């Protein structure tokens, strides 16, 4: 649905090559950070190291960089949709999701499950054992 | 009539068992 425009890709290319010391087209972890800070963000040591190893020495070219930027777009869109869904699942707006609320919303979404199956999903996502699923437990449940 | 969710929606990915 949501994809990178030609304008964004061109800007990513200019930010990539602006901090590429050689003409190889492959930047390091340290150079990747400067690129990120030029794009209005501020990742840390581990974050930069996790990003560079997710798209494969510790160096990446632009096609791999664009892949990483696309995944960021995919993740940030999923993050808000999960945030959107939580407000929908939380029918009374108390900040928690009961088994009754889960079963009701699932019905409207063409998902007819037994009362036992609903209890299982709640039991599976309930970490602190309050009986209901809050936002933190909901994110882990949706991310998987 | 149930709601129609986009294929790239996390909720539909929750439908997957
Ligand atoms: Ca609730
Ligand atoms: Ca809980």
């Amino acid at each position: 649905a949501d994809q990178l425009t030609e304008e964004q890709i061109a800007e990513f290319k200019e930010a990539f090559s602006l901090f590429d010391k050689d003409g190889d087209g492959t930047i390091t972890t340290k150079e990747l950070g400067t690129v990120m800070r030029s794009l209005g963000q501020n990742p840390t040591e581990a974050e930069l190291q996790d990003m560079i190893n997710e798209v494969d020495n510790g160096t990446i070219d632009f096609p791999e960089f664009l892949t990483m930027m696309a995944r960021k777009m995919k993740d940030t869109d999923s993050e808000e949709e999960i945030r959107e869904a939580f407000r929908v699942f939380d029918k009374d707006g108390n900040g928690y999701i009961s088994a009754a609320e889960l079963r009701h919303v699932m019905t409207n979404l063409g998902e007819k499950l037994t009362d036992e199956e609903v209890d299982e999903m709640i039991r599976e996502a309930d970490i602190d054992g309050d009986g209901q699923v809050n936002y933190e437990e909901f994110v882990q449940m949706m991310t998987a | 009539a149930p709601l129609i969710l986009p294929p790239d929606h996390p909720v539909r990915r929750l439908f997957q068992r």
